[PDB]
RNA sequence: ACAGCUGGUUCCAAUCGAAACAUGUCGAAGCAUGACCUCCGCCGAGGUAGUCUGUGAGGUAGAGCGACCGAUUGGUCCUGUCAAACUCCAAACUUACAGACGCUGUUUGACGCGGGGAUUCCGGUGCGCGGGGUAAGCCUGUGUACCAGGAGGGGAACAACCCAGAGAUAGGUUAAGGUCCCCAAGUGUGGAUUAAGUGUAAUCCUCUGAAGGUG
RNA sequence: UUGAGGCGCCCAAAAUGAUCGGGACUCAAAUCCACCACCGAGACCUGUCCGUACCACUCAUACUGGUAAUCGAGUAGAUUGG
RNA sequence: GUUUGACUGGGGCGGUACGCGCUCGAAAAGAUAUCGAGCGCGCCCUAUGGUCAUCUCAGCCGGGGACCCGGCGAAGAGUGCAAGAGCAAAAGAUGACUUGACAGUGUUCUUCCCAACGAGGAACGCUGACGCGAAAGCGUGGUCUAGCGAACCAAUUAGCCUGCUUGAUGCGGGCAAUUGAUGACAGAAAAGCUACCCUAGGGAUAACAGAGUCGUCACUCGCAAGAGCACAUAUCGACCGAGUGGCUUGCUACCUCGAUGUCGGUUCCCUCCAUCCUGCCCGUGCAGAAGCGGGCAAGGGUGAGGUUGUUCGCCUAUUA
RNA sequence: UUAGGCGGCCACAGCGGUGGGGUUGCCUCCCGUACCCAUCCCGAACACGGAAGAUAAGCCCACCAGCGUUCCAGGGAGUACUGGAGUGCGCGAGCCUCUGGGAAAUCCGGUUCGCCGCCACC
């Protein structure tokens, strides 16, 4: 199913699990990556991937983008490189599909998506000055898998 | 005291806004009225803000418009110094204008129509799709700004 | 539900509270001499008999209470509004 | 106390002094309240009316100001209670008060208790108050006979200070008689 | 509405803020009003009896006599004149 | 024959001027009763479409949840997220009443009362707020203005987009929009960008153009 | 070396004859910032007249005079003169 | 001889949004639709009703998942049943007493906002008689919002009125009210087929074509995991993301029901390019030959047969 | 108000903590069961009778802010949202300008350890 079907925020918030059953599990494997035993403050460089447009990102997209980003960090810094990446959003919004025609149209439950407002941090990675260009590359690959245009922003980091 | 001129027509305008203009004695486009600066009147002009031009005119400008467009409660009669003198509590147009500006009286109290039926703006106005700060003619005006309009609608 | 066979309550006849006895209204037998009985015979003929060709309706899931409240001293009964009750058993 | 959602009782409920459910029912009569209250040593009676900023006491009597009329006995007993009610009732009559409802606060409606004695006193003073005769103590006990018969089992004076040995319910009569008298400085 | 009972859509208006929870003070339940007095109608969530139809919350009527301990307040619902039976517990003096 | 269904129903003008909704209905292609339109008689001084202020009503937006509730991360307090059927909070705004100003009414009688006569109960579109739906020149609400029943000016044409509400005739000045020609008015002025004929396309079924990329 | 902004370029495939209404336009007849002067409705102003409502006079709803900035569009329909 | 209902993204099947209650939808007054989301009611209770007295609950802790003692504990317990709301010297618990779950008659709100409309419901009175309490006071059933039913007829309750000249008896007719059902729930007594069909109409509403949409379908692009002996990018290419087309399918119900003649085929004309061949090119896992992939490009060509009505597709021999 | 009674507002009053105060005065704790009355068992409580003792509880007075609450300044913020208008921008979801309104979290510093009414009373 194309994202065109779910990317917009044209529907009421639909997250109350006490009134919604049969919700598919999330495909997102992890939210905390790298060295989760270490603190973010232990790093000189902090780069975030910022969403430029308000949208809904299906859990399948979060996984694909997160995967393609962390997979790169692993390939360039090693399975235990000195870095830590975070996917701060969780797919709370439940999605439907009307899969009879328009009669009794209320859709059956098909998935979940995360609502992200423009200007927000979807991903935030923490690394050393050396690995700064590696995290910028992970993010480049990550924004190619989500609907909106993004900004790769260096927050804590002035070895520039 | 501010001068109110309707620059946008009744078609498609909210009924509560249209009724506000009617309470302010304006029933046609280019019709002007003088309104005291009170809390009650302030709310009324703010509501009408988008279909009108308003602001405090200068003594001179008011005198020009009063002389040229003022009318009695009933009839054609020109409102000149003599008329003002023989029917009002003042000696001439200047005295009336000053009183109006200082909010001591009203056109009605002096036996005059509350409405100054202006002429279209000579040279045209700045447009009814944008406010003054955007180059248009709608909303609050400068004293110089109001004067320009009132004089062009002489 | 359960209900006392006898209990103190208002007697509209004596005009004062007294012990009443509650009994379920037993159906009185028909005489077959009422006007409607004569109309049935009179108006029934060849073909359909209009209203007289109709048959007894159905049943509501639960019926209302149909009782007689007898004054224990003057012996005169009175009727009251019934209330829906699946079953009604008297205590004693 | 615990947070924003926490519910703190009304002040007089925390203090455990006012029964608000009983108070409402009392106020429904539209009549003034005959507030009967006790203390370990004294008995107080007040005729209270409703007010915009709080209750208004139009008349009252305390068992202490009983001596002002010739009382030499203790002030936390039956005779004391009746007389304090009568005194309050008499002062109530003077203030234009004709009727009242008995408010006993957090006290118990025990038959023959002191609050009913206060009630009987006020009624005898001239106040019309909804009551029940068989809940009031029999006349002799109000006089203080139960205490005299108690001192009869002497061997040691009931009263520490010297008011008298065998006590006097006759003193009760003298005081009542003094109050029922028209003159009396209220 | 999915139903048409008196309490439909009254979740907000008939619920107390957690701190105003519990038995209300008797003072306002015994208040006395005179014929002609303007009173604001507002159901007190804590007081069960003496209420009016929730649709009238917020109305400001005129006391025009009483029935028993309750008051008879005159209001105008839209364009229609109505008489509302209500106790002091749900009434407040205007101004 | 009957039909709640289709068709048709013939002169002029002046005043007012809808409803396409609610309740009931073997009712949904129909009726009745209300709403709303109109006419007549009565009453006799107030009325309230606007704003301001005062006294009240309210939990939508937003926000937040070591404030309930239920969702929702990780680490050896900290750290990561949410709610149409959550709320410690909380608008704009809507609304009851009153006063004030405004406007209106007392020969144009308002407000209101009583009675006669209807038409109407297929609606539509724009904007704002919506609920459903991948979406629709979709379905179904809501507030408002418009079309319907609204001319004339503009928009190439074009029910509802812009100006504009209009007796006749006449002169004049503007509005929207426009001033190179077609075509009334500038091949106007100061300055800058663009080399793609990008563009010369407010709005839109209608005018596309996206993620991504560009020494 | 790096950050930001403006315009454009690539991404960009459809059926009878291409299009911004057309012609055609490039220091513009495009775009953005300003500004100047004009054209252009039945709107607005103004002369005369008509209708309708109201006022004065009147038997008149016959004349005469006066008022309308706050009268003049209209399907179904109600009312009225011809 | 008749009936065989209505609702409905046409109708039928399914369902009941056909009578009711709650939260949300509902846009912070009121009102508000859909075959909208969550889910309930057609009872049950003599106490699970009423009053009074005494009393305070969940849960946790400490001392001897039963019991006993103490402490913390505004409410998360309990209160018949949905949901939301209310309640702590109580509306909850225990105990005791009691029958107001009473008769009669109203005022008002609701049903039906505004704004007419019945049954039903509720609030608040009065008259009468009672219960409990010291008393104020409480009790018009259950803390509040669902738990309901016309006329005709019958049975039932107490008294009274009345039946054709008149008296007696019988048996009737009536005033007030209770009970008996119509759930299609403001109430008919009610099954189907028609391709043998017929009429009135409707594009108010379906099939076909058109139109809108584009989920489906076709094609493309971005990113490039992966494999391709090593090598992402000769070639193949997942996930995810962005699109174009209007050939399929589905949706919608705008257009036509006083008719725009169906599928497939045929014949004859024009066109599109996302190119199968042919021309000119680039790369190659390009020695050559034969290929594979890509670019420009629509001038021309793209044929004959076997099964099947087939479109499509399978198969044969030819073919650039 | 040198300690009381009835209240209104119902946390600005709650939670927690420190200090001070009572010879025939006040409130209490306190002492005690013949009586009125009382415990499904207990004079514990309720009720009645009373002063040998005490200020340790409670209570009243003075005060502390750590928690909870109320309000105020500055910051967040004229941000978020929003009533009215636009041939303003954007493929579009959406945004911007003008006009009239205007939060919440949180941070920081203050405030708040009740206020008021009637009666009685060295
Ligand atoms: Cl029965
Ligand atoms: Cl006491
Ligand atoms: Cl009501
Ligand atoms: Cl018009
Ligand atoms: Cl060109
Ligand atoms: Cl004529
Ligand atoms: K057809
Ligand atoms: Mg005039
Ligand atoms: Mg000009
Ligand atoms: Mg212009
Ligand atoms: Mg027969
Ligand atoms: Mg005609
Ligand atoms: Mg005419
Ligand atoms: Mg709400
Ligand atoms: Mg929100
Ligand atoms: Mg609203
Ligand atoms: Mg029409
Ligand atoms: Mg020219
Ligand atoms: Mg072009
Ligand atoms: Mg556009
Ligand atoms: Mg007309
Ligand atoms: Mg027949
Ligand atoms: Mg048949
Ligand atoms: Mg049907
Ligand atoms: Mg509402
Ligand atoms: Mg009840
Ligand atoms: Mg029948
Ligand atoms: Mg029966
Ligand atoms: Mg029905
Ligand atoms: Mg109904
Ligand atoms: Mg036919
Ligand atoms: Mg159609
Ligand atoms: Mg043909
Ligand atoms: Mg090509
Ligand atoms: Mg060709
Ligand atoms: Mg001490
Ligand atoms: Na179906
Ligand atoms: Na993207
Ligand atoms: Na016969
Ligand atoms: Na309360
Ligand atoms: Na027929
Ligand atoms: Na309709
Ligand atoms: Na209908
Ligand atoms: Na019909
Ligand atoms: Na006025
Ligand atoms: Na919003
Ligand atoms: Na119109
Ligand atoms: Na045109
Ligand atoms: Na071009
Ligand atoms: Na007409
Ligand atoms: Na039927
Ligand atoms: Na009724
Ligand atoms: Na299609
Ligand atoms: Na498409
Ligand atoms: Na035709
Ligand atoms: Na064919
Ligand atoms: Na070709
Ligand atoms: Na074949
Ligand atoms: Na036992
Ligand atoms: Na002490």
């Amino acid at each position: 199913k194309p994202a065109s079907m779910y990317r917009d925020i044209d529907k009421p918030a639909y997250t109350r699990r006490e009134y919604i059953t049969g919700i598919p599990g999330s495909k997102i494997a992890q939210h905390k990556m790298g060295r989760k035993q270490k603190d973010a403050d232990d790093y000189p460089v902090q780069i975030s991937l910022i969403v430029e447009e308000t949208v809904q990102l299906r859990h399948g997209s979060l996984e694909a983008s997160r995967l393609s980003a962390n997979r790169h960090l692993i390939k360039e810094l090693g399975e235990e490189g000195d870095y830590k990446m975070t996917l701060r959003k969780f797919p709370h919004q439940v999605l439907r599909e009307n899969k009879d025609g328009m009669r009794a149209a209320f859709g059956k439950i098909v998935g979940t998506a995360a609502r992200v407002q423009a200007g927000e941090q979807l991903f935030t990675a923490y690394c050393n000055v050396e690995d700064a260009e590696h995290v910028k590359e992970a993010f480049r690959r990550a924004y190619n898998k989500i609907t909106p245009s993004c900004r790769i922003k260096v927050e804590r980091g002035e070895e520039l | 005291m501010h001068a109110l001129v309707q620059l946008r027509g009744e078609v498609n305008m909210h009924t509560d806004i249209q009724d506000t203009l009617e309470m302010l004695n304006i029933h046609h486009v280019n019709h002007c009225t003088l309104v005291p600066e009170t809390d009650a009147y302030r709310g009324m002009v703010a509501k009408v803000n988008d279909f009108v031009a308003f602001g405090e005119p200068s003594q001179e400008t008011l005198e020009t418009v009063l002389a040229t467009r003022a009318e009695p409660l009933e009839g054609d009669a020109d409102v000149d110094d003599e008329w003002v003198a023989e029917h009002t509590d003042y000696d001439d147009i200047s005295g009336l204008a000053f009183a109006l500006l200082s909010e001591e009286t009203t056109l009605r109290e002096q036996g005059l129509s509350p409405t100054l039926r202006l002429h279209p703006p000579r040279g045209g106005h700045d447009g009814v799709k944008h406010p003054v700060k955007e180059g248009g003619q709608l909303g609050k005006h400068d004293t110089e700004g109001i004067d320009d309009l009132l004089e062009a609608m002489r | 539900m359960q209900m006392p066979r006898r209990f103190n309550t208002y007697c509209p006849h004596c005009n004062e509270h007294q012990e009443h006895e509650v009994e379920k209204v037993r159906s009185g037998r028909q005489t077959g001499m009422k006007w409607i009985d004569r109309q049935r015979e009179r108006n029934s003929g060849i073909g359909n008999d209009g209203k007289f060709s109709k048959v007894p309706g159905g049943d509501k899931p639960t019926k209302k209470t149909d009782l007689k409240y007898r004054c224990g001293e003057c012996g005169k009964a009175h009727l009251r509004e019934g209330w829906r009750a699946g079953r009604l058993e008297f205590q004693e | 106390a615990t947070g924003p959602r926490y519910k703190v009782p009304m002040r007089r409920r925390r203090e455990a002094r006012t029964d608000y459910h009983q108070r409402l029912r009392l106020l429904k009569s539209g009549k003034p309240r005959l507030v009967a209250r006790k203390s370990n040593k004294h008995v107080r009676a007040q005729l209270v009316t409703l007010g915009p900023n709080g209750d208004d006491t139009l008349a009252s009597a305390h068992s202490s100001d009983l001596a002002e009329y010739g009382w030499e006995a203790p002030t936390g007993n039956m005779p004391s209670a009746y007389l304090t009610g009568l005194l309050a009732g008499l002062r109530a009559q003077e203030a234009g008060v004709e009727e009242a409802v008995l408010d006993i606060g957090l006290n118990s409606p025990t038959p023959g208790s002191k609050v009913f004695a206060i009630q009987e006193g006020a009624i005898d003073a001239g106040l019309d108050i909804p009551h029940n005769d068989d809940v009031l103590a029999d006349w002799q006990r109000t006089r203080g006979a139960h205490i005299a018969e108690y001192d009869e089992q002497l061997e040691e004076p009931l009263y520490s200070g010297d008011f008298d040995a065998a006590d006097l319910p006759e003193h009760f009569d003298e005081l009542r008689e003094t109050l029922l008298d028209g003159d009396i400085e209220l | 509405p999915s139903s048409n009972g008196p309490l439909e859509g009254t979740r907000g208006k008939l619920k107390n803020k957690p701190r105003d929870r519990g038995t209300s003070p008797p003072q306002r339940a015994v208040e006395e009003f005179d014929d002609g007095e303007k009173v604001h109608l507002k159901i007190d969530p804590s007081v069960p009896n003496g209420r009016f139809h929730p649709r009238f919350d917020g109305q400001t009527g005129t006391v025009e006599g009483k029935q028993g301990d309750a008051y008879k307040v005159d209001i105008v619902d839209g364009g229609k004149e109505k008489t509302i039976i209500v106790t002091a517990a749900h009434l407040r003096r205007q101004e």
